[PDB]
């Protein structure tokens, strides 16, 4: 429950990232996800991981979020 | 606090270097007959062999790993003026590149921390330190040469700065083993300049005026300073504090003599609190900090 | 006729085995029409090349596993709600013990 001013100091984030890397090294992978859930619930400043997404062949837009089967766009 | 055991692993020659991987499940060893072996662990706990191949023309000094986000990559440096890069295809390791820019024997090779890409620095016995990069991570046959550094001495060891914070510029440190009867400093540190895009000398440890066989940095873990370790006729630990290249307030916190010989290797652990040392008396010693921030010996193991 | 009879009984392995080794071109061309997926990098919003795991502009790997934090070169599972996923057998084991997106975006990926 710290204020959003101190969670933006570029010294707490370094500590959190170092702890996550330590958890990765020991191959503790479910514990890291458990920590990530409880950290995203409290601190909303940080965005989650960025990955790939699937795009329609006729628009070029994303099919992410009216047949369930058809593209939401075209 | 430490107890020693023997490990079932058959070798026919004498081992020069040992190395580990990021998770601690593979290892690579290089022997006197110019052979490198890759050892895999198991759920039971035993070690098995997976590969064996002759590599160079002359003698092989070193072998080192790389981060698993780049694949399975190894690097070796030898006496015949080259350094090579090996990759695993599944299981037979193949060759990718051979760095031939040197004119004397290469003494040390080291991979760079992750956040700068896939980079590799070597050092020779003529006084040159070189740095390579690979702009495409899916084509390990194409490397490039980016920097050269002249040290005006005989290089014998290098080490990177593991810190990955946004406030630390890349750093590197170079030691010397020359026995020239003089009073020159044998450890200098080079720092990157983001403006001119070059490397520049930033500090020079003027109190180390004796032969040096190894240096090593220690992981940051979010501290306010840097910890350095030297391997000369005695073991010393320095600290650097941040205050054109930046300025530092170099202190000293440790100076041990308990070997009565010349110490050869120093290596840290994942957290950066315990130190290992190997001297010419056939024993391995471990050091730690204490409540009073005074370094005290922890264990003694005889090989 | 054989393919239809097999599909009634819900045996897709045998049906696809027959389609693969069929002696006629018309049958062999049945699982080839419209079975290719297009994937894009969500940092730069650009299409990705047909063979590779590193973005052309961002110079970042995008096929990151959301559980094991390695690079995914083979099979990739995906959630259409929050656009997260990873290895085929990693997410499958994670989702039978919890009901949260492992990347931690506050999504209930099966809505249960
Ligand atoms: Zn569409
Ligand atoms: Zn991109
Ligand atoms: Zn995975
Ligand atoms: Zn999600
Ligand atoms: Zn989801």
């Amino acid at each position: 429950g710290s204020p959003l001013d101190v969670l933006k100091d570029e010294r707490v984030q370094y500590w959190i990232e170092n702890y996550r890397n330590l958890l990765d090294a020991w191959r503790f992978w479910h514990k890291r996800a458990e920590f990530d859930i409880h950290r995203s619930k409290l601190d909303p400043s940080s965005k989650p991981l960025a990955q790939v997404f699937v795009s329609c062949n006729f628009c070029g837009k994303s099919i992410s979020y009216s047949k369930v089967t058809s593209c939401p766009g075209c | 606090m430490f107890v020693a055991r023997s490990i079932a692993a058959d070798h026919k020659d004498l081992i020069h270097d040992v190395s580990f991987d990021f998770h601690g499940r593979r290892m690579a060893t290089c022997s006197s007959d110019q052979s490198v072996k890759v050892w895999d662990k198991s759920e039971s706990g035993d070690w098995h062999c997976t590969a064996s191949w002759k590599t160079h023309s002359g003698s092989v000094w070193r072998v080192t790993w790389a981060h698993p986000e780049f694949g399975q990559v190894l690097a070796s440096c030898s006496f015949d003026r080259t350094a090579a890069v090996w990759e695993e295809i599944v299981s037979h390791w193949v060759k990718r590149t051979t760095l031939v820019d040197s004119r004397t024997s290469v003494t040390d090779v080291k991979f760079a921390p992750k956040h700068m890409g896939l980079m590799l620095a070597t050092c020779s016995a003529d006084g040159i330190v070189r740095i390579y990069e690979a702009p495409d991570v899916m084509n390990l046959s194409q490397w490039s040469l980016q920097h050269e550094i002249s040290c005006k001495l005989s290089c014998s060891c290098i080490s990177w700065n593991p810190s990955s914070s946004r406030a630390h510029s890349p750093m590197i440190a170079v030691g010397s083993d020359d026995s020239s009867p003089n009073a020159m400093a044998k450890v200098q540190i080079f720092e990157y300049n983001e403006n001119t895009r070059k490397y520049a000398k930033a500090e020079t440890l003027m109190t180390v005026t004796d032969p040096v066989h190894d240096i090593a940095f220690a992981p940051n873990l979010g501290r306010s300073f840097h910890i350095l370790a030297i391997a000369t006729k005695d073991v010393r630990i320095f600290t650097l504090k941040p205050v054109g290249p930046t300025k530092f307030e170099i202190h000293i916190v440790a100076q041990f003599d308990n070997h009565n010989s010349q110490v050869w290797r120093v290596s840290w652990n994942i957290t950066g609190t315990v130190l290992a040392s190997s001297g010419d008396d056939g024993c391995v010693r471990l050091w730690k900090a204490n409540y009073m921030d005074n370094w005290k010996c922890t264990g003694i193991l005889k090989g | 006729s054989y393919i239809d009879l097999l599909q009634r009984f819900r045996l897709w392995n045998v049906s696809n085995e027959v389609v693969k080794l069929s002696t006629s071109r018309a049958v062999s061309c049945l699982n080839q029409a419209s079975t290719t997926l297009h994937v894009n990098c969500s940092h730069c919003k650009r299409p990705m090349s047909s063979r590779g795991w590193v973005c052309d502009r961002c110079h970042r790997c995008a096929s990151m596993c959301a559980v094991c934090h390695h690079v995914v070169k083979g099979l990739f599972v995906w959630c259409q709600g929050c656009s997260h996923g990873g290895h085929l057998q990693h997410i499958m084991k994670w989702l039978e013990g919890s009901s949260h997106c492992p990347a931690g975006c506050g999504h209930l990926c099966e809505y249960s």
